[PDB]
This record gives structure tokens, sequence and C-alpha cells, in this order.
């Protein structure tokens, strides 16, 4: 799975 | 919506810097500020982010020992400082807003970016020469005139004409290399050579590591 | 670290055909149960930031126009730009971030293929200032040619130079597609003063004779 805090700026939904 | 980043630096070998990066536009706290390098000639490296909210970072693991990203919430500034510097960490530093993505939108919004030469040699200003306007650089109702801009060390210099207003028909070449070490650039533009009598062309050259502002006229 | 790899690493391609960018991650950067990549594509010009056009492999951000698209999954992505216009010659970067450190690959430069254009050709004189120093400094200047490949040859009363010019050229224009093109011929002010008649020698595609600018010294 992504790391969510790789970059913070990314919402995990779009 | 802004980020506008400090002037290009100069540093040697085993010295740090630290570049600043000015948010504006927005609600500073909201959202995270990166810091990507991208070496001359070379591919983008991401340093690391801040979370501009509580301050929390990471750091890639190639800068996790000689980075520090920092930031004032009431100067709304983010700040990286690289430390034990290198020659090789000569680069552009860019701080990024990379790639905010929600459910109601996607932007992404990157500084102008901040050069950083590392290196022993001596710090140089250029001098700046006119390249005057003649019969020798018409062409039928154009004129071509410039500055060429001489040894100095290291890049960049910077060149503008008549303080930005005069954009339209401007080349500022790539600096070349002499065999010195030292650079020299030319920056040329084409205008009515009937209006020679009328306008002032000004070529205003900014060399921040020698701290040189030259403005030098350009006259027929 | 996700690895990010390019190909090629320049490409050659007419106004309005179509241009292919690849890139290849060295592990999925796929979230299989949301059908998500973690891949986004940036254009950057010289002297300029990046610009993102493209994230979750396939959307444009807005204002992006509709001939750049976006496409694949997991490893393999490609970035198309099927109608090439002048102001897209740059270079091209993917990114992941799926997982830290995030990544960049090492981008492809797209260059135009247009047609063919000669130059004007322009002389500058050594400035007093300058000749005041001790240097005298002759610039020829080649505006706005195409192709790329223009031979500048001094000649300082008939001799041609050799070893004492240096040259540079424009990025590619963003407008018209051409190019322009800087040379300087130094001497010291007293070999200056030595000669006559200075200049400079084009040869270029676009041009029926090899075109000579020069001046009189005084």
């Amino acid at each position: 799975n992504p790391d969510p805090n790789a970059n913070p700026n990314v919402d995990p939904n779009a | 919506v802004q980020l506008v980043q400090s002037g290009a630096e100069v540093k040697k070998p085993g010295a740090s810097v630290k570049v600043s990066c000015k948010a504006s536009g927005y609600t500073f706290t909201t959202y995270a500020i990166h810091w990507v390098r991208q070496a001359p000639g070379q591919r983008l490296e991401w340093m690391g982010w801040i979370k501009v909210g509580d301050g929390n970072t990471r750091y890639s693991p190639k800068f996790q020992g000689r980075v520090t990203i920092t930031r004032d919430t009431s100067a709304s500034t983010a700040y990286m400082e690289l430390s034990s510097l290198r020659s090789e960490d000569t680069a552009v530093y860019f701080c990024a807003l990379l790639t905010v993505i929600t459910p109601d939108d996607a932007f992404d919004i990157w500084g102008q970016g901040t050069m950083v030469t590392v290196s022993s040699a001596s710090t140089k200003g250029p001098s700046v020469f006119p390249l005057a306007p003649s019969s020798k650089s018409t062409s039928g109702g154009t004129a071509a005139l410039g500055c060429l801009v001489k040894d100095y060390f290291p890049e960049p210099v910077t060149v503008s004409w008549n303080s930005g207003a005069l954009t339209s028909g401007v080349h500022t070449f790539p600096a070349v290399l002499q065999s010195s070490g030292l650079y020299s650039l030319s920056s040329v533009v084409t205008v009515p050579s009937s209006s020679l009598g009328t306008q002032t062309y000004i070529c205003n050259v900014n060399h921040k590591p020698s701290n040189t502002k030259v403005d030098k006229k350009v006259e027929p | 670290d996700i690895v990010m790899t390019q190909s090629p690493d320049s490409l050659a391609v007419s106004l309005g055909e179509r241009a292919t960018i690849n890139c290849k991650s060295s592990q999925s950067v796929l979230y299989s149960s949301k059908n998500k990549n973690y891949l986004a594509w940036y254009q950057q010009k010289p002297g300029q930031s990046p610009k993102l056009l493209i994230y979750w492999a396939s959307t444009r951000e807005s204002g992006v126009p509709d001939r750049f698209s976006g496409s694949g999954s997991g490893t393999d992505f490609t970035l198309t730009i099927s109608s090439l216009q002048a102001e897209d010659v740059a270079v091209y970067y993917c990114h992941q971030y799926y997982s830290s450190p995030l990544t960049f690959g090492g981008g492809t430069k797209v260059e135009i293929k247009r047609t063919v254009a000669a130059p004007s050709v322009f002389i500058f004189p050594p400035s007093d200032e300058q000749l005041k120093s001790g240097t005298a400094s002759v610039v020829c200047l080649l505006n706005n040619f195409y192709p790329r490949e223009a031979k500048v040859q001094w000649k300082v009363d008939n001799a041609l130079q050799s070893g004492n010019s240096q040259e540079s050229v424009t990025e590619q224009d963003s407008k018209d597609s051409t190019y322009s093109l800087s040379s300087t011929l130094t001497l010291s002010k007293a070999d200056y003063e030595k000669h006559k008649v200075y200049a400079c020698e084009v040869t270029h595609q676009g041009l029926s004779s090899p075109v000579t600018k020069s001046f009189n010294r005084g």
C-alpha cells in the first residue's frame, strides 16, 4: 500500500 | 498564490546554506512545503518536507544527517538549511507545494528556485559592456543591440531590460566557460531602428554572489 | 527507493505530430483496491520551475490542454502529446508519490522540428569601455534560424581564426521554434590594433551563400 505520509498534500481519494 | 525564494548564493566546501521560501495567497498552515533540488543538467531530487501546521518533517535518507527544514508561521516562511556542503551540492533548490490533491481540486505550486554553487574558487563580479546598435546591426527597419557580461564567477547572472518592461525580442544567452574558469554571456534585443533616437535601452545586470548590480545604458 | 526511468532521453518531433514519453518505476505504484496509480508528469522549460501536467497517471490538471494525456498502470506509464505545439518544447519528468523518498525520472527532452529558416546576421565591434581595459571582444549574432546547425567562422584581415572564440545557442524558441546564436571573438587590445577587417562568416542551410558581416576597425 501507499504511504500517506510520502506527500501529506495528497488525499488518499480523487 | 505564490512561493518566493531568496536569491542565489555561493558557498565554500564545508559551509552551510540556508534558503528561504516566502508563502503568500493561502493559509500557510494548511499544506506541507517540500524542498526539491536539481543539480545543473540533472534530474530532480526530493529533499524532504515540513508540515507547516505542526512542524513535523520527513527527510530523504540521502540527506537525513545534513539537512534541516524549519518554518516561521508568523513570517509565512519555510527554510531549508544544508550543512557540510560539497561541490556536488551545486544545484538549484526549489520549494514547492507538491501535488496538493483533494476530492475537490488539484494544484501544485513551485518557487522560482535558488541557485547555490559550492566551490573553492574565487567569486568575481562581471564587467558589463554595451553592444551598441549601428549600421552593422540593422536589418531593414530593425536594429539589434545588447550587453556583454564578461568574466564572472560563479553563475548565475540575471539580465533584464528597462527594469523588465522590455521583454519582446530579448535573447539572453547561456553562459560560456572561458579557459580561465570565468563565465561570460550576452543579452540582445531587436527593436525599431526608427526610434533609436528617442528610446532608452538599459540592461539591468545582477550577480548576487558578488553583490554586483550594473545598469548599463546602451547608446547608438 | 522507487527508481523512475524514462525513455527516450531526448526526442525530436515535427510541429503537429505525436510525441510519446515513457516512464518505468522499479516497483508498482498502483493501489489495486482503489485502481489508483500514484504517478504524475511535470513539464519544465530551461530556467523555469516544473509545472504539473497530470496526476493519478491519467488526470489532467485544470488548464492543461487536451492534447496532453497520461496512461498506464503498475510500473509502465506514458505521456502522449498528440498534436505538438511550439510552446510544448520542454523537458518532461515523471514522478511517484507512492512511497518515501518521493522520486522523479531522469527527464526526456522534447525538441521541435520545423521548416528551414535562415538567420539574420549582426556584428558588434568592441566597446570603448572594454578597449580602455585592454581587451577587445567582437560579437557576431545569428538571430531566429532553423535547424540549429550553423557554422560561424571568424576572419581577421582574411586570416581564418581558431582558438580565440566561444559561442552559445539559445533554447528553442517557444513561439517560432527557432534558435539564436552568439559568437564572441576575444583579442588583446594590442592584437586588435594590429588589424583592420573583422568579419563573421556564417554558413547555414537557409542561406544561399556563406554570409559575411564585417567592419573596419575605426
